[PDB]
């Protein structure tokens, strides 16, 4: 219903120019802590109104699509889209740092955790009695304004004693220990396989179409939920010119209630929990146990993307319960009142690296995100 | 007085600015005088009444002068005893009726004088200084142990003639000495006679300030400042020093520069006289003035009424200004008007006036044998007053209340 937005002068690069096609994150002088000037982004968009953003690049060879999605930084790092407007980071240590008059925020790094084993460490610089941080894991659903842990879209641990955070509650289930100005936390997140994920997601799609559906029309929400595939993508990602640059708006997931399903076996409303998950933390190398084992399964039938419920029902038509390759848990970080935390990406900057062959570095799946982004859109280019 | 302890704070401002009350008294009134506590308001009237109001509902509790000793002529002045129980009232009927509220309508005792009267001023509840018309001495009316003989000692040394100094017309007893009484002649000299409460009277001060007909002399309640109201359009506040041996000096002068008008009555604040309040005389004088007695300047103007005002009373316990109408007879009243607060609704409410930047703490995302006494009443209030010396409440006329339902 809308035409493809045409290119502009800076969009057609040439061999010689060394400028970077997603226009650089313009930084702003935030404050001085840890003997370092950190910086908030000033002129690059943030994720709002239940959107996620990504700088597009005009890709000249492509015909139906005229653009490609792109990230800014070379290796894996924080995507500056799902963060807060007072959340500062410097080009020196990549530690996120809010000012002392700013509160509990959240910052997500762009690497998705979908299946397999991913491990990385997170450096912690300045955690005083007055400045705090909450490191851990979250989906794309967890609002980066609130700190991770109020909901079932993220989990983390406290700074002092590492009280494990879910539903806002503080749980002393691990070994209690406090952060200081020099620790580093490592994350053995064991995930189920995408085959095992797909069947438990398909099971709920069958267990939700009619099994509790005996609202004024229940066929079309069943029809949308027929039409509920495990790994298939429905993406509406469109190029836009914002602030004199070029970007994508991607449809984002909404908050919803707890996935409950009546198993006739044990006679109790059972919770959907992922298979064989483990949330192990390193405290300077030592292991501390499994914080959570029952991670949510999310892939079609637990994440509702943004949907026009009065436009589509009346009628060609998209679906709520889809994938968009951004679906899963992320490297999630928070900061409070000057509490600084830095994310470590590569094996060369890791000190306590366990010896598993299934472990791949944080930069690795980032490249697999680089691998997935173009070729899924090449498939959508036909 | 426990309203003001939690009213809350923000009521000490040392004047009232809004007129809140109006005693719609049909029979016009000259002098008004509050009770020593904030309870009652005596209203000296023109046709010989002395109406006495209860200040809480703006409606009278009695009008004395029914049984014995009604002021037949107009009443010029009324003072009260130190407690608030008796009441000396000097009128133009040549009598000086001392009342007792215990037996309300019946006068306690009176005395026939040499002429009409200007004022009265009560030093101890019995003794009272009364100004006889055009007499160079004031006849102090000491109510002795016997009720028939009031020794009217001349308030004058035996041979010091004040012909050329004037004629005594005002006398205000000193509060913190109580034995010196300063009296004002009619040609600018001010005599200061110290009673021994024998009758010896030392002339502690005789001096002309200006060749004017002295209208009124007032003292601060700490005796520190003394102000005079000449017949020239000037108010002369002094600085009073006494141990006896007494001495004043000209602190400041107050005058109507624009309108160049006369001053009717003047009055001082509670503690040390930080404020003077005066009522102008001429046409278009619709408002009392205020003066910062140290800086000397016109601080505020109390724009309430509609036409000239004659007498000023300031009972600091209620922080009120009663001010009688010169023309209508109506009795305007200013009052420190507190506004309510909705923070009284709940014990955790709070009334801010700015969009405050609440700063985030942590847990917004995280889910008796002490000394008890019942015996001592409080000694002071937020104004530093002499509370807990129990004032003489009015005895409601319980001899005549039983008919008082039927036909007054």
């Amino acid at each position: 219903s809308v035409p493809v937005i045409p290119y502009l002068d800076y969009d057609i690069v040439d061999l010689g120019s060394d400028i970077k096609k997603p226009d650089f994150p313009q930084l702003s002088e935030s404050h001085r802590i840890n003997e370092q000037q950190y910086y908030i982004t000033e002129d690059t968009p943030l994720n709002k109104r239940n959107f996620m953003y990504q700088p597009c690049a005009a890709n000249l060879m492509l015909d139906k699509l005229k653009y490609c999605g792109t990230d800014y930084f070379d290796k894996s790092s924080i995507n500056l889209m799902d963060r807060s407007d007072k959340l500062a980071f410097s080009l020196d240590d990549h530690s996120v740092s809010v000012s002392e008059n700013c509160g509990w925020r959240s910052v997500r790094s762009d690497v998705c955790m979908k299946e397999g084993k991913i491990y990385w460490e997170v450096e912690v610089k300045n955690v005083s009695d007055t400045s705090h941080i909450r490191c851990g894991i979250s989906r794309r659903e967890a609002s980066t304004e609130t700190p991770v842990g109020c909901d079932f879209y993220g989990y983390s641990i406290r700074d002092k004693g590492l009280q494990v955070i879910h539903e806002g509650r503080l749980h002393t289930v691990l070994k209690p220990h406090e952060m200081q100005a020099g620790d580093r936390i490592g994350f053995l997140l064991t995930l189920p396989s995408l085959q095992s994920q797909s069947e438990q997601a398909m099971d709920y799609s069958l267990k939700r179409i009619q099994e509790l559906n005996n609202k004024f029309n229940k066929e079309f929400y069943k029809f949308l939920l027929r039409s509920c595939e495990p790994t298939n993508v429905v993406r509406d990602q469109i190029a836009i010119r914002y602030k004199n640059q070029l970007f994508y708006e991607s449809t984002d997931y909404v908050k919803t209630t707890k996935p409950e399903y009546y198993d006739n076996r044990d006679d109790m409303q059972k919770f959907y929990e992922l298979e064989n998950s483990s949330f192990e933390v390193f405290v300077n190398g030592v292991s501390h146990g499994i914080a959570f084992e029952g991670l949510t399964p999310f892939l079609p039938p637990f994440s509702e993307l943004q949907y026009n419920e009065k436009f589509y029902l009346h009628h060609e038509i998209r679906n709520k319960y889809v994938n968009n390759n951004r679906l899963g848990y992320y490297a999630t970080l928070s900061s409070f009142q000057g509490g600084t935390a830095s994310i470590i990406t590569e094996a060369m900057e890791l000190k306590f690296l366990p010896k598993d062959v299934d472990i791949k570095t944080l930069n690795d799946i980032y490249n697999e995100q680089i691998a997935s982004d173009i070729v899924w859109d090449l498939i959508d280019e036909i | 007085a426990n309203l003001l302890l939690q009213d809350p704070f923000g009521v000490l401002k040392e004047y009232p600015e809004k007129l809140t009350h109006t005693l719609e008294v049909p029979v016009a009134a000259v002098c008004v005088k509050f009770s020593p506590r904030g309870d009652y308001l005596a209203v000296g009237c023109s046709n010989g009444a002395i109406i006495i109001y209860d200040m809480d509902s703006l409606k009278p509790i009695a009008m004395l002068g029914t049984h014995s000793g009604a002021h037949t002529r107009s009443v010029q002045s009324v003072c009260w005893s130190n407690d608030g129980r008796y009441l000396w009232s000097s009128g133009r009927d040549w009598y000086a009726k001392l009342w007792d509220m215990t037996q309300p309508t019946k006068c306690f005792q009176q005395y026939k004088f040499d002429g009409p009267l200007w004022s009265c001023h009560v030093v101890r509840w019995n003794v009272c200084i009364v100004t006889v018309v055009e007499e160079p001495t004031a006849y102090v009316l000491t109510l002795t142990d016997r009720q028939n003989a009031f020794h009217c000692f001349p308030l004058l040394e035996q041979d010091q003639d004040i012909s050329g100094h004037g004629y005594t017309l005002v006398a205000c007893p000193h509060p913190t000495i109580e034995s010196i009484i300063i009296t004002g002649t009619s040609k600018g000299w001010i005599n200061a006679f110290q009673l021994d409460l024998e009758d010896k009277i030392r002339c502690c001060y005789e001096e002309k300030i200006a060749n004017a007909n002295i209208k009124q002399i007032i003292i601060s309640p700490s005796g520190t400042r003394i102000a005079i109201n000449g017949s020239d359009r000037t108010i002369r506040q002094y600085q009073l020093i006494v141990e006896h041996s007494v001495s004043i000096e000209l602190e400041h002068k107050y005058q109507d520069i624009i309108n160049r008008l006369q001053w009717n009555t003047i009055f001082f604040s509670n503690h040390s006289g930080e404020y003077l309040v005066a009522s102008a005389h001429g046409s278009s004088a619709h408002d009392l003035y205020l003066w910062e007695t140290s800086s000397g300047s016109l601080v505020r103007v109390l724009e309430g009424a509609d036409e000239e005002l004659l007498d000023i009373d300031w009972n600091f316990y209620s922080m009120r200004i009663a001010s009688n109408g010169f023309e209508s007879g109506w009795v305007y009243m200013w009052s420190i008007v507190i506004p309510p607060k909705w923070s009284a609704l709940a014990p955790d409410f709070e009334e801010v006036e700015e969009n405050i930047d609440y700063q985030e703490k942590e847990n917004e995302f995280d889910i008796e044998e002490i000394a008890i006494d019942l015996c001592t009443p409080e000694k002071y209030d937020v104004r530093g007053n002499d509370i807990s010396m129990p004032s003489f409440v009015i005895p409601i006329d319980y001899e005549g209340v039983i008919i008082q339902q039927h036909w007054a």
